[PDB]
């Protein structure tokens, strides 16, 4: 039902759709929005879990 | 005579080698000075091309000009300054014919698309002397074109209309125009200047071009949303551009929303070249072309993205490289190389070589000593092309310390057997032509190399007594200085990282 409910139809129109959703402004492109998801949670240095 | 011959033909090439810096130019312009048809010299670069829209007008008087470049990038999101627009669009209206006279292209508006003849002959007009046509009549003509109405018209695209006195300033043409309608009629097309706000004279008939590049009314408004609802889709939102020209406004990037607003296929602007034109290439169009097309896909992948404003493939806004070289096929070519090309026909070499090093310097005594050694051993004639009429001064006086005063001519053919010859331009690197024993000493064949240095080894004298020889045999705790910093205690060796 999540799926039938969400919008977005593969991974680089997710990526755009979590840039809007972070940062009001902005126009997405590409490698912002690649490079924004990549260092939220997969960043050795912007997030650690001790 | 000539040194070669002129390619009139389907798609065949005529290869002109062993050429260097500043003398394309001169090849192109004997090509304009010989021949009868349009040349459009299409440059590897747009930055390369400008510096040959000063060159050329430095060996020739023939007519040149630019198509003016949108300075934003493919898949921008800037308006290109409709000035510009002013500009780049007057050569598309005289591009149909112009019978001699050069233009010069960069390969990337050479393969974009541009709007077809329908449009631009269609929302084009004239308006002369005697025409019943009425006041409010020719402004909402204007408004159906597109133009903007203030009362203090000084730039492109603006109109003024008050009581039975009008103005406008065409896109095509380059002076605004004061009209002055009586009985429903036009009585007079009056030339007033942006600065003086009075009439300097007075013209029978003259011609209006429309806002830009695209149509703006209404119908074609419906059009953009019915060819925009087929191909993208829509989300309601006051920055999304489908909504955002469903309000009239139209957005900054919107130069690359072209083929939507046409429904039907933009040309190529090969239609743009008149039937026998002739094209010349400078660098190798393969390369930089496809490097183009590259960066456009990159950039149209990275940008691809962001629903809110999507974007168009490019193989309808941009022409695609195979299609270039086979549209190229239909006119004929003539390739300048800075290469020795070996031997064919449709093929010579011209032997437009390079100068000897006439670097001047203060070190030496005698500062012009290769350009003196060089000129009088020369057996044909030397020309200069100052860049500026002050700088002829640094000219004068510098060829007083050898006495020697060069003539002032226009055309390089004034050249005579032999002698010293002095001209304006802009041209940057002389070269020696073998076949009439040319010479050409441009302004920074003199001042060639930037040189950065200091000072280096002041008390590096290393055979003192005291320099202990480097031998690595000393006692840990023998005192020790270092140049730089001071005398202190040896300590041994250590491994560190």
């Amino acid at each position: 039902e999540t799926l039938r409910v969400d919008p977005t139809n593969d991974r680089l129109s997710a990526l755009v759709e979590i840039y809007r959703m972070m940062r009001p402004g902005e126009p997405p492109t590409r490698e912002a929005a690649e490079s924004l998801f990549e260092n939220l949670f997969f960043s050795e240095d912007r997030y650690d879990l001790s | 005579q000539y040194r070669y011959t002129l390619p009139v033909k389907a798609g065949e090439q005529r290869l002109l080698g062993e050429l260097t810096g500043a003398a394309c130019a001169t090849l192109v312009a004997e090509i304009a000075e010989r021949h009868a048809g349009p040349v459009v010299l299409i440059a590897p670069d747009m930055q390369n091309a400008l510096r040959l829209h000063d060159e050329i007008s430095q060996f020739t008087d023939q007519m040149v000009m630019n198509l003016a470049d949108w300075e934003t990038l493919p898949y921008d999101s800037f308006s290109p300054h409709q000035d510009i627009i002013s500009s780049r669009l007057s050569t598309l209206y005289q591009l149909p014919t112009m019978q001699r006279g050069v233009l010069i292209v960069p390969v990337n508006t050479l393969m974009q698309r541009v709007c077809p003849h329908s449009f631009l002959h269609g929302h084009a007009l004239v308006m002369k002397k005697g025409q019943r046509l009425s006041r409010d009549a020719l402004r909402t003509q204007l408004d159906s074109a597109g133009y903007r109405h203030v009362d203090q018209v000084m730039e492109h695209g603006e109109y003024a209309t008050r009581g039975a006195l009008l103005d406008l300033f065409p896109m095509g043409s380059e002076l605004p125009y004061r009209l002055d309608f009586f009985d429903d009629e036009i009585d007079s097309l009056r030339v007033f200047d942006v600065d003086s706000q009075r009439t300097l004279e007075e013209v029978e008939a003259i011609n209006l071009l429309p806002a830009h590049e695209f149509p703006t009314d209404k119908a074609a408004i419906e059009l953009f949303r019915s060819q925009w609802r087929d191909t993208f889709e829509v989300k309601r939102d006051p920055e999304h551009i489908y909504q955002q020209v469903s309000k009239g406004t139209l957005p900054a990037g919107i130069e690359y929303w072209q083929p939507l607003f046409f429904s039907e296929p933009l040309p190529p602007l090969f239609s743009y070249f008149p039937a026998n034109t002739l094209l010349v290439n400078t660098g190798d169009l393969e390369t930089s072309a496809e490097r183009f097309q590259a960066d456009t896909l990159a950039r149209f992948e990275n940008r691809g993205v962001d629903p809110m404003r999507p974007l168009l493939p490019p193989q309808s806004l941009w022409l695609r490289v195979d299609e270039l070289f086979s549209e190229l096929k239909n006119w004929p070519r003539v390739q300048l190389k800075t290469e020795h090309l070996p031997t064919k026909a449709a093929n010579a070499n011209l032997g437009f070589q390079k100068l000897p090093d006439l670097a001047v310097q203060a070190q030496q005594k005698a500062p012009l000593d290769a350009l003196r050694k060089f000129l009088e051993t020369f057996d044909g004639p030397v020309v200069f092309s100052v860049e500026s009429e002050g700088r002829r001064e640094a000219l004068g006086e510098l060829l007083a310390r050898i006495k020697i005063a060069p003539q002032r001519i226009m055309r390089l053919d004034e050249a005579s057997d032999r002698g010293r010859y002095l001209m304006i331009g802009a041209a940057e690197h002389g070269f020696v032509d073998t076949v009439r024993n040319l010479a050409l000493i441009c302004e920074s064949d003199l001042l060639g190399e930037r040189v950065a240095r200091r000072r280096q080894d002041s008390r590096r004298t290393i055979n003192p007594d005291t320099l202990i020889r480097n031998l690595a045999e000393l006692h840990i705790g023998q005192p020790v200085v270092h140049l730089e910093h001071g005398v202190g205690r040896y300590a041994g060796m250590t491994t560190l990282e």
